[PDB]
């Protein structure tokens, strides 16, 4: 729910001319609405930006600089980048009713004693009714914070919060199964997933095993490879060049060819022409590799995994990539 | 109007009297309401859908009425597509295959196609919910019509996803009309489908599910089970009246069975023969030379509407090879 | 493998001379083949990290001096002679010069060219330097030959976007040499004039003009079906040379004058995928690069209209007056 | 010691005369293994185990060479039999002769083995049923004529009297295996025993006293000397039965007479990669001499290797040695990856092959295999690059996209010995049911079809018809190297071997038997590099099944580029020019093509009729039919889909008295009648549309 009211506030506080909206594409269809009603009520024009965008490392403040003189971003808590435009972050919190799965809930977790909780931006107002809920039913409730996460929140490259719980199980409230995913490798604890959106309540060690071994797979693949690509992003939190220089270096202390590539959206689609490179190494985030292997004919590996490659840490620890600042 | 059978394409010779070719063809279908027009967006041709070879002809003449000196081609079949057995449920993978969405589609209710064909049932967006009333009016079985999501160019589209389907209600219909605008078959108008919703899942968030995941998915998932079900494309076909001397009741019998025309009834009136045939349209195009010649123009004849009935199995894929190459 | 003059030599000497030590390569997406074979050369040659560009790039609109902004000392362009565009970092522009012998094709030129008597001469940029040797023959075989230039485009040199250097030539016939439809088929629907392109890779020789109407037939039925519609996106693209935010506004209130709903959508690359989320627009104007509008249109289901195809719609410009939009600096 | 022994054997391996070239014949539960091990006392399952032997002041080198014998691996079986002269046929005295010794021992009679009998686990006859002296005579008596019906019937004509068994003249022995005692009637009246003292010994355990005067190993190799033939003796006759060739020729003269200063001809009896050593082929010398540091030219690879270390056994020891003369058992190292059955030769002189192969080994059957657990993983890995490297008609992927590690042999038992052999090396695993492998092809000629891109202005021409059976053998047999069209004069290669010369200039790719062809004259060389790529990821996946496709020529005749030369990239070629195949593939008549073995049988001719009814029933044609003395021999061809199973069902058609085996025919075309069928299976398991898009999805 899109807290229309105060981005209204903010609109008018700061005199804009020029308001540019921000949403992931899951919010992209709220955009008339929004725009129809700034431009009823205040004498703004609104740009929405129609760009594909995954995150709070995904602001379109190049692009949008010097067309709007606010920014309205959907969805996100913001990251420590170090914004140009003025932007105002808007969490929307769900639009849901998550009552008569919370007895569910607590039915599929009666082996477990202390429980972490973890989930997103989204569902950061149902934390404490569900700590409160599952304490007054007789359970040990922890919930992590870290320098850039919440009490209880994290992303998809920022499990920190959730790595010195020391929790029995983790519970994770909420869809995109990349963060179950993560909380299991990190902690290596059994861990539940409710979706307050269709429902569903699941062990994702289950999913977790038909994943690794694809990765497993994937690396072995790439063992073969003698030429590398080396992808980074234009994307300001997802720009780590130091690490990519750092890669290429690596790789030919290996005796391989490697070569940079750097794109804004990566697709499998931009690595087509390159033909002579046979694996690819992501120095961006860290779920492309993860989520997206089955689309890529090539291996496409996260730092962690060619570290793997190269035998310079174990199969045994296997890691997922992180984003640190 | 009468139902459309047949399908024109007419283009101006001249492409500067465009402004008032359009003109033109709005006159024509103002004129005549058993012509239906459109402009294709995707070809870029001006199509008349009318109700055989002669009332397509009458718009063709009516170009004149218009001033538009103009090529016409000509009619082609225009067929709708409907499947012959129940599907399995067949799975769509979103564009990442992040969602997997399980539909089931089998042949619409008889009683429900009528009541939609025959205006009993208007078409659109099940929303108001007491208004489920109309399904049930219509033949449905109540508390089952209730999950009625779109009643979709003549076909309905329902939702059994419990607690599941929360997401994707405006993309779905959005989808469901796209994937009856063009079926399974050759792309032609799909009729008669009811599609059910039997299972449902999701990878990414509800918030990294937009448009190009639902979209594809759905779309995928409805050409499939369609496909699986046994597509059957469809003639229209004529019931048709000849009424004609005794003297050519031989020539006159031929020449409707050369048309794939059956014998419904024949009547006797003094030296005056009715015989009463059904025929597919797609079967008679020139009838006026061959049934003239057949009767030495004895026989006075006319056609009603029949139905959109399924295109003989022997013929169809020959008439898919001639409509996809087209 | 080289269809094409890529000037290492050149590119590597003034990379070392000028000292800079990581340095980013553009291509099209007919020379992005080669960005290994290039990047391999340049890292052999000089202690410099080469930066290849993954994103499409359409043409000289479209570099990649804000995304590569502080990333890179300087920027390798290839394909283009430049749009005089306002520049975030050091650009060498390599045209990237076709290795290709017309000589062989002029015969059959003259056989086709009978009938007309005064020709404009139109290339694009990778055969710009064998104009001289056409109009040299043409002109020695009674012809009379006009090369144009203008304030965007060098002499003899279309682009989809302008054709500002065959404006007020006045010629009977237009002759293109180069590769593919689009550019003959901009200068026809520019011009309405005959038209001739000679693929200097075909070596064939053929008049646009059948395929020209085609495509105008289809513009028509697009527009007639934006003629119903009521909400409206103007598309605005955050390309450094197809920015025209300007006019997306100045749309916005015509449309809005109009009593219809307009917004404006802005993003780098535009394709149908993007759109699909605004269900309630029912047709976009493109303030981008025009030539999507044009030559993509069969990709989107709803309309997709330049802006001079809007003022056809809003009964502000004559049918006889259909027109391509231009990029101007 | 040892110098003495080894000394001794090197003296021995240059007289034929003094060899026993020999096996153990048995059913699989009546002690061959420790017959085996304890004959070799005065454990094994090796290669081949040498024993020294005196026997009447003479010396003699003992090879007691592998011999399997599993009825339904008969390549195995029969292979075996062709290096032994010799076999000891061992009878459980309880069971008697059941149905896999009649089997072995026929197969042996078959390749010209001399058979010897000895019955085991007498101890359990006089524990269970304790006989009368007479009443042992008679079960002895018994069980000896059952051996003599089989020899009677099977063995050479010449032969049928002498080979058969005698219990008089010692041909016959009894005892145990276990306990380490055997005798003969020979040593009955050496020794003084009579059958009561046997009873007496056997009933009142003492059966280590027996074992002292008549030692299973002095008694059963002494029988071994006398009764079994030596290499020199047996070749004269066994040469033909063994060898297809010309005999008048100077190798087969050579082999014959078991003449060491013939042209060398051998045959790899097993090759083992062997676990501090390195990779070992084990043989059998007919003729010439093998000489370390030699060349010498596998038949059925139809290459080279130079041999490094040559040698001989010591009991399963090998001593290594300059050179190994004919009539002998070898070790030799640097093979090549020479497989068991091998022809080695002379490379000069350069011999006929003993076994070999009339289609090379496609393999016909996937099975998925993953480790149980998730850590066993990179060593799953190591365990599977050993299997597929001792075995090399069993190849492996691994599945990048589902995370399986794909294992792909010739039939369900060759990969079931697989998925065991893994256990052996220590993957927990889990192995799915197994999958046939198909092909994809087309059978008619297409028209010309267009296949346009997503921006519907570029656009593409091809044609596919069915590639010329000249080309697609040609590349089947090795004859010509598959990929890139490079070197622009090697399209003779193309010619000779029946495509056209302004065909042949024009071919660009060659993969999957298969060749992508230019008609366009006069450009593209920066798209060809695309449409090549745009080709091979098309045929990996063929449009029916998602199989791999071959047998294919495509012809590109013409094609249109709406965009620059220098604006067109993979985005707007790529599925342009894969549409057009899918499409061109569609309106081809597209087939499916099944996988076939050619099958053995060889059964008693009773079976005849249950056993051509059984193949005939899994849709079996058969091909020709032999007969040989009491049996007889099927040759049949059979789909790889109609024979899962078959081991157990013609075990019970023919009362397992069945030998068989296959091999592989090629692919047949499945049949029309039974390919949508099929297609739909393949399309439902792999989670597939269920209908496979047909030329209207490639079309506008
Ligand atoms: S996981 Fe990737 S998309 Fe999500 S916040 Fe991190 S960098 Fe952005
Ligand atoms: S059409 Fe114009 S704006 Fe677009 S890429 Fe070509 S030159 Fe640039």
């Amino acid at each position: 729910n899109m807290d229309l009211d105060k981005v209204i506030r903010k609109i008018n506080k700061k005199g804009a001319r020029t308001v540019g909206l921000q949403f992931p594409e899951g919010l992209k269809m709220q955009a008339v609405k929004i725009a129809k009603a700034i431009e009823s009520q205040t004498p703004a024009t609104v740009i929405i930006s129609g760009d594909p965008c995954f995150g709070a490392c995904d602001v379109s403040d190049y692009k949008m600089k010097g067309s709007v003189d606010l920014i309205v971003h959907y969805g996100h808590t913001p990251l420590p980048l170090k914004y140009e435009v003025p932007t105002l972050f808007i969490e929307a919190f769900s639009n849901i009713d998550v009552k008569k799965d919370l007895e569910k809930c607590l039915e599929k977790l009666e082996d477990y004693s202390k429980i972490a909780l973890v989930t997103t931006t989204q569902h950061l107002h149902l934390l404490n009714e569900i700590k409160d809920y599952l304490e007054d039913n007789g359970k040990e409730v922890v919930l992590g914070s870290s320098k850039n996460t919440k009490k209880g929140q994290v992303l998809g490259c920022n499990f920190s919060s959730i790595k010195n719980l020391d929790a029995e199980v983790y519970l994770f409230i909420g869809s995109g199964n990349f963060h179950p995913l993560g909380i299991y490798l990190f902690t290596k604890s059994p861990v539940l997933a409710l979706d307050p959106y269709n429902s569903e309540i699941r062990d994702i060690s289950a999913f977790a095993d038909r994943i690794l071994r694809i990765r497993f797979a994937r690396i072995t693949k790439a063992r073969e490879a003698e030429k590398w690509g080396i992808i980074v992003s234009s994307k300001e939190g997802q720009y780590r060049m130091k690490l990519a220089k750092e890669i290429k270096k690596i790789l030919e202390d290996n005796k391989m060819e490697a070569y940079i590539i750097m794109a804004d959206n990566i697709n499998p689609d931009i690595l087509l022409p390159y033909m002579e490179l046979d694996a690819f190494v992501v120095s961006a985030c860290p779920r492309i590799a993860i989520d997206d292997s089955q689309m890529y004919k090539k291996p496409l590996l996260t730092p962690q995994e060619l570290e793997i490659v190269l035998n310079k840490r174990q199969w045994e620890n296997y890691q997922l990539d992180e984003i640190l600042f | 109007i009468s139902e459309p059978v047949v399908t024109v394409a007419v283009e101006a010779k001249n492409t500067k009297d465009l402004p008032k070719l359009i003109e033109v063809l709005r006159q024509v279908a103002k004129e005549d309401p058993t012509i239906k027009v459109e402009i294709n967006e995707e070809t870029g041709e001006h199509l008349v859908s009318g109700m055989g070879e002669l009332h397509l002809e009458v718009i063709s003449y009516r170009i004149k009425d218009k001033g538009v000196e103009i090529q016409t081609s000509e009619p082609i079949v225009v067929y709708r597509e409907t499947v012959s057995q129940l599907s399995p449920q067949v799975e769509g993978k979103s564009p990442n295959k992040h969602n997997r969405f399980y539909i089931t589609v089998e042949p619409l209710e008889d009683e429900l196609f009528k009541a939609l064909q025959e205006g009993k049932l208007k078409e659109g967006k099940v929303k108001g919910k007491e208004s489920a009333n109309d399904f049930m009016e219509y033949g449905l079985d109540k508390e089952e019509a209730r999950k009625v999501w779109d009643v979709y160019n003549r076909s309905v589209f329902i939702n059994a996803t419990r607690g599941y389907l929360d997401e994707v209600k405006e993309l779905l219909i959005e989808g469901f009309e796209s994937a009856l605008n063009d079926g399974p078959l050759a792309k032609e108008i799909a009729m008669g489908l009811k599609f059910k919703l039997h299972d449902a899942k999701l990878h990414e968030d509800a918030v990294h599910r937009g448009p190009a995941q639902v979209l594809p998915a759905i779309r995928n998932a409805i050409y499939a089970s369609m496909m699986s079900a046994g597509p059957t494309l469809l003639e229209p076909m004529q019931k048709v009246f000849i009424n004609t001397p005794q003297d050519y009741m031989g020539p006159c019998t031929r020449e409707i069975q050369n048309r794939r025309g059956q014998i419904v009834d024949m009547g006797q009136e003094g030296d005056m023969a009715t015989i009463e045939s059904k025929v597919p349209v797609a079967e008679m195009f020139g009838f006026a030379g061959d049934i003239r010649s057949a009767a030495e123009g004895r026989c006075l004849w006319s056609t009603e509407m029949s139905g959109f009935e399924r295109l003989p199995r022997e013929m169809q894929n020959q008439i898919v090879k001639e409509i996809r190459q087209r």
